[PDB]
């Protein structure tokens, strides 16, 4: 149960980071 | 410098930190940006898109558009760390398992992951023939490698794929010849000042999901930067005829 929680946190950060990097590539 | 996750899920601290150190260097906002995500007590759970399902109310162009849309919702991976490892020489059965894992983990994908997913989502449609199309391009003193999944259905060519550029991935089933599809990618690369150095056409991918067979990525290889278009056409047309035979 604790294992799937880290994956859910990592996914939420992956998409929060991917939103930022898409925008950065858009600029550059 | 591109990293591939070799730790599975959850990502190990080594790969996870390396990804963060990379995005902090590439980004002018670096650490401020990284800390905003990593230290946020609450982070909104992204929605999991539904894996598309083929319906009789759909045409083949509709089904291909639904598959492409799912890949777009997963998003192009701009982190610098590819989440799912794709071994090109691996039997198709193995790669279909990784395709299923991609639908379960539901994370951003790059070009190779998108080709494997495209094969996975079209295995059930026998009128659709799938084959990898690989490009080696040149831009500002460097070489780039890209892959899309070529489609052939009812005398028309098209493609499925993922790229950071909208014109280098999906193409609708409107190309009368394989050459027209390839030439369209060549003209699409031109928009980005890339010179296509090589074009690689593979074999039709078997529809059997438990296939022992690896994908063939290079039955035909052409040095399109050194060739004239009449000759690229001649070569591509001879090969596509053989694919259909």
């Amino acid at each position: 149960s604790a294992q799937q929680e880290l994956k859910q946190r990592q996914r939420a950060e992956i998409y929060a980071l991917n939103r930022v990097m898409t925008e950065l590539e858009q600029q550059q | 410098l591109f990293h591939v996750n070799k730790s599975g899920f959850p990502i190990d601290s080594h790969t996870w930190e390396r990804m963060w150190m990379h995005v902090a260097k590439v980004h002018p906002k670096g650490g401020e940006m990284v800390g905003a995500i990593r230290n946020a007590a609450f982070l909104a759970k992204p929605s999991i898109p539904q894996v598309p399902n083929y319906r009789l109310s759909m045409t083949i162009p509709d089904w291909l558009q639904a598959i492409q849309n799912y890949m777009k919702t997963l998003q192009y991976n701009h982190t610098g760390t590819q989440f799912f490892e794709i071994r090109k020489m691996r039997p198709l059965s193995g790669l279909m398992e990784t395709a299923k894992e991609m639908t379960r983990e539901s994370l951003p994908i790059k070009c190779l992951e998108a080709v494997i997913l495209g094969i996975y989502l079209t295995n059930g449609q026998p009128s659709i023939e799938r084959f990898p199309i690989s490009f080696k391009t040149y831009f500002s003193g460097n070489y780039f490698h890209h892959v899309v999944l070529g489609i052939y259905c009812n005398g028309r060519y098209g493609s499925l794929g993922m790229s950071r550029r909208a014109e280098l991935m999906d193409k609708p089933l409107t190309f009368r010849t394989l050459s027209d599809l390839i030439f369209d990618f060549e003209d699409s690369y031109k928009k980005y000042l890339h010179t296509v150095k090589k074009v690689k056409i593979g074999l039709y991918v078997p529809h059997e999901p438990h296939s022992f067979q690896p994908i063939e990525w290079k039955q035909l290889v052409l040095n399109v930067s050194k060739m004239l278009r009449a000759d690229i056409r001649k070569e591509l047309e001879k090969y596509a005829r053989d694919m259909r035979m």
